[PDB]
């Protein structure tokens, strides 16, 4: 992005630690609704 | 090293030490019968674990 | 036949500290079995 | 060149994953075994072996997840999945539990295959394989608990299932039925393991608190360097130390390290005795002379008694749900309990 | 230091591996969830779906009892 | 009369731990 | 307590004789 | 320079990723199923 | 003849065809292909 | 000097000393022999074969003479129940008492090799030192290994010049020593076909007589030689242990599980029989056609055995033990006297009920009484304010078929409830729990202890066999590493790891 | 099935998509070891 | 036989802890 | 203070003739006294 | 069981006189 045919790996590491994050997020959004909710 | 007549006996069995054939030898021959010896160990716990069931009897105390 | 001295005589040696060890080990090996040797 | 010779230079390359011989037994055998347990917990039901649910599929978390184990009816089966029970059906195979003796062999032939990677890189670096022996104290532990101990048993179904609650499950089941906290052979691998974690905190406390000043930053972490030949730490301040603190103190750096070697390895392998114990139900479930007291008088109560007491209500109010093959009936008058609970 | 591999932040910050992979990585996503959506996975694993734990002549637990004939006693359980 | 028994291996332990501390093998550098 | 009649015996004897090996190497070592 | 693209470690790090981003897919589909 | 002896021996087979023979012949086309230059 | 844990090492080069240890070593395992035999003649009981067999008394030596032909005593007795045989010399005193002498002139023997260790066989006429020639060891004592198997099996075994074995029927009734044929069938690899015993002895003696030919006229190869070690006698060591331990487990599991060469006759009953209800079984199909042949309750019942009805009794099964539980069965529940007979107990509205048996995980378990078609009818409750189901409601009675009982009806709820009590456990006995002082809990058969202690001596010499293997296999670098080992462990400056010549240089 | 269609059909578009952007090295990669 | 209940632990006592003493003192002498 | 070598220590001898004569006379007093220890 | 005693102490004895004439120590003329 600053450089020549290159991503900053930083850049790389917050999206991949976001999209891990929104995942993790997500399964836990799911203990509260669907399956294995209690409701 | 003191000699004994039985010493002198048992001499020629213990008179070939570190003498080996060169190369492989006889190790294929050897692998064929480990792998032969892998499957017979396969049917026989096979045969005391009833998953290999064979006619003629049942693995019981009344066979 | 004659009875020859062997020269694979080696000593034994046990240390103070491995004295020290080996005394404690046996002593609370004693403590934890007695109550089931007694039972 | 031969062939063999060919196929070993291959083998032991210097690559980013080292392979060597025994990687031919640990790689295959080791995805097999966590491809397995993945799927299981992901997608395989429990429901026809144990009357549960264990995998997401179900609406399972990862805690009450499980590779179960299979059903009681088919004793200490192997069960292949071309075996006289599953036929080659996979679906079969899997509602029957085949997942669990697949994960707990291709897992014990991985660990094989594990320790069998130790020794030929040990080999091959050229330093002694104590990481091996050291490796003897988990595949003990492993053979012992998910192998040795079904055997012992009825079937597979009273091996641990591969879960976190099912590992509790097993753990508490082993308390209730075997009174495993009184087996001094637990109480041996307990203090193994402790003592193996307070080796560890100590040693790493103790070194990291007996630097010596080797750099001019307040990060002491740079003040090392890999190929140095003096020790990065002063030993004899930490001897001072721990003789005035403590009483003693390791005088042999070479002696602790075999020490925090032999503590934990020597707990898994005293545990791993007791659990071939209780294979049989040879446990160390009572001391009789308490028993033969307390039936003879009614006020003598020890911790041991209640703990007693503990153990029959937790059989009791759990076997006809953790043994649904049995068809335990009990109806609610035979439930021990207390007053008022 | 280097095994002969190319070094893996070298890897992941190229343009080209990130052409292949905003491909492969979301697409592996969504045929996982296809597995799962479609019912796919009921049907390969044998998992019940919420609807078939106990049928209307079943209300019991479909604990297997048979040491061969499973197959029948999966059928007759439903 | 156990409890002999276990009032002895008891103190067993507690007198290695005195004569371990207080009679150990002195540390020397050399 | 009702107890193992060997019981006193097999702690006595657990007890003592590792102790006596040990004793027996500590002490002759320097010879 | 001129790096080999597929290695042992290249199969190795697939070996394991490919089916966990198809699990995690199947998993996150898990969370929308209704009882 | 029965028919667990059958797919005991079509395991041995199928376990010589799906792991064991194409492993050693893959391993040792490779191990022939990218040689080790001493 | 040397740490404790390694004084044997002093034997590592000696080989006249090291036949001296094994000979001492086999001294003191035949004079164990001969001794814990000779305790066991003197504590055994031989008054009733039925209700305190060896396997009740902790006999563990005792079977294993039995089970390959020793069934007499010089006193008189012998393990059948017959009386007035004479066996010979070869009773249980004679073979205790020649296990002692023979543990008495290894001794000697190992006396004379110890102080005569340099004998002129043990160096090498080629160089100066001391030699083992370990393939060509290997190979003699495979064939003597392969000679003493097939003599065994086919003389011993069979009967053409020996005992036999000791066979029964399915239920452990009629158990005794006879000559048995060898099954070459695929029925001589079921487990419980003694044949079977018979024809793998036979066979894999011939096989180890050609083997130990081949390993006593072919060299191994140079490359086998060089990676398994075999001028060090520590291969041989660690090879051997690996043998031992894979036995050893195969001998455990056919002690706990039950073969031809564990009888429950000389180890007890195993402890799948009690979980399947085997010996229940049994009992139930014979008083069965005893109905249909067109008899009473109480004659049908009065015909069982009173050892079949003995097996099935959950104080005989090996699962009920504790470690810690000593000794002998008769010091738990006590010796068995007599069976009480068959309760059968129906509640007030004419219902037959059974009590539930206990399981062998459960230490304690409810007493719970089920119809025909698996309703509970009647227990004994804990809380009795919500008490529905008990004997004192339900008006549950008892009736006894064969044994002491027999024809007897008990009423009085108190004694209902300790029959229900008793029925939980299978067949109830009458046990004299006077003789020794026996305290109440179960203990574990000989087939219990024998699989204990072999399981956990495999374990334990899995760590033998790595201990050794490493020991072996790293021998060179056994006092620590090279005092450089720079170069070769970095990464990435070799094609192959630990190979010099591989060198990239890039 | 429609559903063995739908779920390995994303699959093949993914390995399609990666051997249209890497064959080129794919085979000069196979091409250098023989 | 009802003998003393502590004449076994007494006996083997009395034979082992000088039979102790004096295997420790030959087995060090000469240090 | 200081802790000072003691030069009064001297070593203990057992000779094996010795040994053996002691190791009689324990015996056979165990021989001799183990009856009436029993009673 | 006091049989097992009388046992021991008898043959601890008998092996005291076996160990004492075959390993003596030699009587030397010096
Ligand atoms: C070191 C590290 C290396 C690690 C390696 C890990 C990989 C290992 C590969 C091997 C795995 C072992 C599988 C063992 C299968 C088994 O055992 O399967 C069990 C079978 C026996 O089957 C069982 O037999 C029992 C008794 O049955 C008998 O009795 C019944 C009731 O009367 C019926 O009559 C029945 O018909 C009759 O056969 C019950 O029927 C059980 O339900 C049935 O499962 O034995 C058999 O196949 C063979 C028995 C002999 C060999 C035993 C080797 C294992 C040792 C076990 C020790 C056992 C107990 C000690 C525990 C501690
Ligand atoms: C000729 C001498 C001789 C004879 C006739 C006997 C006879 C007997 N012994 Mg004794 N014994 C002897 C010497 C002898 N013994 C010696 C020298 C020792 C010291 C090591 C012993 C130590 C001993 C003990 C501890 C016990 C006996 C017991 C017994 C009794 C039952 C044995 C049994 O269960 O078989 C079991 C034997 C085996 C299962 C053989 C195992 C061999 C394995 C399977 C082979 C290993 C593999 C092989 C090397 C390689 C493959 C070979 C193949 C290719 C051909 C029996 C009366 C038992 C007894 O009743 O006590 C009184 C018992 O507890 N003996
Ligand atoms: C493995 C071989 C073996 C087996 C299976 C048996 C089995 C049996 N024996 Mg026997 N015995 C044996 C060897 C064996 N014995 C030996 C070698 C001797 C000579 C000492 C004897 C002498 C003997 C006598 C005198 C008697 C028996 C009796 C019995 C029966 C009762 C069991 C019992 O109470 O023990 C109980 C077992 C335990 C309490 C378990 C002990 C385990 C120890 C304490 C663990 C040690 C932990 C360790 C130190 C910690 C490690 C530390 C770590 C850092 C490394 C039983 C069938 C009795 C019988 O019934 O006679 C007819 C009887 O009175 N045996
Ligand atoms: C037949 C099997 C066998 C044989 C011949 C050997 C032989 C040897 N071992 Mg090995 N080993 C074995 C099995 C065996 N081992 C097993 C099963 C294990 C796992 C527990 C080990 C683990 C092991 C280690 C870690 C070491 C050895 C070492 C040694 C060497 C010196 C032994 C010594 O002086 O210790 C002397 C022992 C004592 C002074 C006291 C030990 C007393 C024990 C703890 C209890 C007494 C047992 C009782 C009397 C008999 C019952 C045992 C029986 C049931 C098996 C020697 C070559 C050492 C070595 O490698 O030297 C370089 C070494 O460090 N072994
Ligand atoms: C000097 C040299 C000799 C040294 C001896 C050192 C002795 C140490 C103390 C003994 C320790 C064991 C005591 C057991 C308790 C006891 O008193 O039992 C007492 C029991 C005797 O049991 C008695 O039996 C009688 C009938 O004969 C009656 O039934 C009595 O009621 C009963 O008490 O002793 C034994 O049975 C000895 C056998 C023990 C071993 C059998 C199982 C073998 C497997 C072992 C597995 C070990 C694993 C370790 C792994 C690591
Ligand atoms: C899970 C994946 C599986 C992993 C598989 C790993 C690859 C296989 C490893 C095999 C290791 C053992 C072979 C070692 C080489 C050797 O011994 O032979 C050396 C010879 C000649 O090599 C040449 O011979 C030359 C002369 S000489 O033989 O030494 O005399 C010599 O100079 C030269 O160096 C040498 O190359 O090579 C051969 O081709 C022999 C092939 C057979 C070897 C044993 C295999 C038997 C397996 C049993 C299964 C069949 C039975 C089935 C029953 C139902
Ligand atoms: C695809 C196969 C990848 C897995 C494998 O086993 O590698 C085996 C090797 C790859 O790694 C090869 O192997 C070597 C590295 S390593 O052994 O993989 O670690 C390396 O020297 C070589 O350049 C590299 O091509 O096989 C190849 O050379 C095939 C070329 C790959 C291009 C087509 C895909
Ligand atoms: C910022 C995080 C601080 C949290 C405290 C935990 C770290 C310290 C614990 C060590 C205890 C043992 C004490 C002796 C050990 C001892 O003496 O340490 C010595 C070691 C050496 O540090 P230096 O002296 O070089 O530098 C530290 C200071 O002196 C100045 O930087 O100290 C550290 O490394 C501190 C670094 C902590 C910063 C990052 C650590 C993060 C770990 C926790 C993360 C969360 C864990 C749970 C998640 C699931
Ligand atoms: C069974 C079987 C088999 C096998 C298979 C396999 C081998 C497979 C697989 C598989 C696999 C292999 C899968 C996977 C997976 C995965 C997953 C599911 C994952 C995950 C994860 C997560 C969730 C994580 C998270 C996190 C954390 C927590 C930490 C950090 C951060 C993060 C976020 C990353 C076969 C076919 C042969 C046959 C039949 C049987
Ligand atoms: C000199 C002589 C003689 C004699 C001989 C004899 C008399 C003998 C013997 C012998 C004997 C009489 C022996 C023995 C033995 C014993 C043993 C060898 C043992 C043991 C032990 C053990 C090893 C054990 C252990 C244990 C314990 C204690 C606890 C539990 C666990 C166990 C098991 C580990 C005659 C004159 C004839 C001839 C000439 C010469
Ligand atoms: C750890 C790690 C990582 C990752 C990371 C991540 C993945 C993330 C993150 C993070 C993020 C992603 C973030 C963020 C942020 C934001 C913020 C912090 C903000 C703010 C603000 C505020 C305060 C707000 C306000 C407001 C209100 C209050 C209302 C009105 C409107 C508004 C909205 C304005 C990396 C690779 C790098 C490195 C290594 C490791
Ligand atoms: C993450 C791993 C993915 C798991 C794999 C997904 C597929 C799982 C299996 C579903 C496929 C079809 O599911 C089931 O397959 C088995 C094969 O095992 C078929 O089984 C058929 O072939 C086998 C093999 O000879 C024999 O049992 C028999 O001839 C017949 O039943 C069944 O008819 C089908 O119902
Ligand atoms: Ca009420
Ligand atoms: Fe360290």
């Amino acid at each position: 992005m600053f450089a020549e045919g290159r991503i900053p790996l930083w850049v790389v590491g917050v999206v991949a630690g976001i999209g891990a994050i929104g995942v993790l997020g997500l399964f836990f959004y799911g203990a509260y609704a669907g399956l294995g909710s209690s409701m | 090293a003191q000699r004994t007549r039985l010493g002198d006996i048992l001499r020629p069995l213990n008179s070939e030490y570190g003498k080996v054939v060169p190369g492989w030898g006889t190790t294929p021959v050897m692998g064929v019968f480990m792998a032969l010896f892998l499957v017979f160990l396969l049917i026989i716990l096979q045969i005391y674990n009833s998953s290999l069931i064979l006619e003629g009897f049942s693995v019981d105390w009344a066979g | 036949m004659d009875r020859n001295s062997n020269p694979n005589r080696q000593p034994v040696e046990l240390n103070r500290t491995s004295l020290y060890l080996g005394l404690l080990l046996v002593a609370v090996l004693g403590i934890l079995f007695s109550s089931y040797f007694f039972n | 060149r031969g062939w063999f010779d060919v196929l070993d230079d291959w083998l032991k390359r210097d690559r980013f994953v080292f392979i060597g011989w025994s990687g031919l037994l640990l790689f295959p055998c080791a995805f097999m075994a966590l491809g397995g347990w993945l799927t299981g917990t992901t997608f395989v039901t429990s429901w026809y072996t144990h009357g549960l649910a264990s995998s997401y599929l179900e609406g399972a978390n990862f805690l009450t997840v499980a590779v179960s184990s299979p059903a009681d009816a088919f004793g200490h089966s192997l069960l292949f999945l071309w075996g006289p029970e599953a036929q080659g059906n996979l679906t079969r195979w899997f509602q029957i539990g085949g997942l669990w003796p697949f994960v707990a062999l291709h897992g014990a032939f991985g660990l094989i295959g594990f320790m069998l990677r130790q020794f030929e890189i040990s080999r091959l670096v050229g330093i002694r394989p104590y990481n091996a022996i050291a490796f003897s104290g988990p595949i003990a532990v492993f053979v012992s608990v998910f192998l040795m101990y079904p055997l012992g048993q009825s079937s597979w179904f009273f091996a641990p299932s591969f879960g976190v609650a099912g590992i509790f499950r097993f753990i508490l089941f082993l308390q209730g039925f075997h009174n495993w906290t009184l087996n001094p052979f637990h109480m041996m691998g307990v203090a193994g393991i402790l003592g193996g974690a307070l080796l560890c905190a100590i040693h790493g406390a103790t070194v990291e608190n007996t630097l010596f000043e080797d750099g001019e930053d307040s990060n002491t972490f740079r003040a090392f360097e890999p190929t140095q030949a003096e020790e990065t730490y002063s030993m004899v301040t930490a001897n001072r130390f721990w003789s005035q603190i403590f009483g003693i103190a390791f005088s042999n750096k070479r002696w602790l390290h075999f020490f925090m070697l032999f503590v934990p390895v020597t707990g898994l392998w005293m545990s791993s005795v007791g659990i071939v114990g209780l294979a049989l139900n040879l446990r160390a479930y009572d001391f009789v002379s308490q028993e033969l007291r307390a039936a003879e008088d009614p006020e003598f109560e020890t911790f041991y008694t209640k703990n007693i007491l503990l153990n029959e209500g937790m059989r009791a109010w759990m076997a006809p749900q953790d043994q649904p093959h049995e068809n335990f009936i009990f109806p609610e008058e035979v439930l021990p309990r207390g007053n008022a609970l | 230091g280097t095994t002969g591999e190319r070094p893996f932040s070298d890897i992941v910050t190229s343009i080209r591996y990130w052409v292949i992979h905003s491909i492969t990585i979301p697409m592996l996503f969504i045929a996982g969830w296809l597995f799962v959506s479609t019912g796919l996975a009921y049907d390969a694993f044998g998992t019940p779906r919420p609807d078939e734990y106990f049928t209307q002549t079943r209300q019991e637990l479909p604990i297997l009892q048979e040491r061969y004939d499973i197959n029948q006693e999966i059928q007759e359980f439903n | 009369m156990e409890s002999v028994a276990y009032i002895l291996v008891l103190t067993m332990a507690l007198a290695v731990l005195f004569f371990a501390i207080a009679f150990r093998e002195p540390p020397r550098i050399e | 307590m009702q107890v193992n009649n060997l019981g006193f015996i097999a702690s006595i004897l657990f007890v003592l004789v590792p102790t006596v090996f040990l004793l027996i190497l500590f002490i002759q070592t320097g010879k | 320079v001129t790096y080999p693209i597929f290695t042992v470690r290249w199969l190795a790090v697939h070996t394991l990723a490919v089916p966990s981003v198809f699990f995690v897919g199947a998993i996150a589909a898990m969370q929308f199923i209704q009882r | 003849m029965t028919p667990s002896l059958a797919n005991f021996l079509w395991s041995l087979v199928l376990g010589a065809a799906i792991v064991l023979i194409p492993a050693t012949v893959g391993l040792i086309f490779i191990s022939q292909k990218d040689k080790i230059t001493r | 000097g040397l740490p404790w844990y390694r004084v044997h090492t002093v034997v590592l080069n000696d080989p006249g000393r090291l036949i001296s240890v094994h000979l001492m070593h086999t001294a003191l395992v035949a004079g164990w022999a001969g001794s814990m035999a000779l305790y066991e003649l003197a504590i055994f009981d031989s008054s009733d074969a039925v209700l305190n067999p060896m396997w009740r008394q902790g006999m563990f030596v005792l079977p294993f003479m039995a089970r390959l032909g020793v069934t007499s005593s010089w006193n008189g007795w012998s393990v059948t129940g017959e009386t007035g045989l004479d066996p010979g010399f070869w009773s249980f005193e004679g073979v205790a008492a020649a296990h002692i002498v023979l543990s008495g002139l290894l001794f000697l023997a190992a006396v004379w090799h110890w102080v005569f260790w340099d004998l002129e066989l043990f160096v090498d006429p080629r160089t100066g030192e001391s030699a083992l020639d370990l393939p060509k060891m290997f190979g003699i004592h495979l064939f003597l290994s392969g000679l003493l198997c097939f003599g065994f099996g086919a003389f011993h075994l069979t009967g053409v010049w020996g005992p036999g074995m000791w066979v029964s029927d399915p239920y452990g009734l009629t158990g005794h020593v006879q000559p048995v044929a060898p099954e070459w069938g695929p029925a001589g690899f079921n487990p419980f076909n003694p044949g079977g015993v018979v024809a793998h002895h036979i066979a894999a003696g011939i096989v180890g007589i050609i083997a130990g030919l081949f390993h006593l006229t072919v060299r191994p190869p140079e490359r086998l030689y060089k990676a398994l070690r075999m001028g060090n006698i520590e291969t041989v060591l660690s090879s051997s242990i690996a043998a031992v331990f894979f036995a050893a487990f195969v001998v455990a599991g056919t002690m706990w599980y039950g073969n031809a060469t564990t009888p429950i006759e000389l180890f007890g009953p195993t402890r799948y029989q009690w979980d399947k209800g085997y010996f229940q079984e049994e009992i139930q199909r014979r008083v069965d056609s005893q109905l249909a042949e067109g008899a009473s309750l109480s004659e049908a019942w009065s015909t069982i055995p009173e050892k079949l009805a003995f097996y099935d009794y959950v104080g005989n099964s090996p699962a009920k033990g504790g470690l810690f539980r000593t000794g002998a069965m008769n010091s738990g529940d006590g010796i068995a006297q007599e069976w009480i007979g068959h309760p059968i107990f129906k509640d007030k509205e004419g219902r037959e009920l059974e009590v539930r048996r206990m399981p062998n995980f459960f230490e304690t378990f409810p007493v719970i009484m089920t119809d025909a078609d698996g309703v509970v009818r009647a227990d004994i409750p804990f809380r009795r304010s919500e008490s529905k189901f008990s004997v004192e409601q339900t008006g549950v009675t008892v009736s006894f078929y064969g044994g002491a009982l027999d024809g007897q009806t008990f009423s009085n709820p108190s004694d209902v409830k300790k029959f229900a009590r008793k029925a939980q456990l299978g067949e109830g006995f009458d046990f004299d729990t006077e003789t020794f002082n026996s305290d109440g809990v179960f203990r574990t058969s000989p087939r219990g202890w024998f699989t204990f202690g072999h399981a956990v001596f495999a374990l334990l010499f899995f760590f033998g066999h790595i201990w050794h293997g490493s020991r072996t296999l790293f021998r060179d670098v056994f006092a620590g590493v090279d005092p450089g080992l720079e170069e070769q462990v970095e990464f990435g400056v070799f094609a192959k790891v630990g190979d010099l010549s591989t060198r990239k240089e890039a | 099935d429609w559903r063995v269609i739908v779920v390995v059909s994303p699959l093949l578009i993914a390995a399609t998509w990666a051997a249209i952007n890497i064959g080129a090295a794919a085979i000069r990669q196979l091409q250098d070891v023989l």
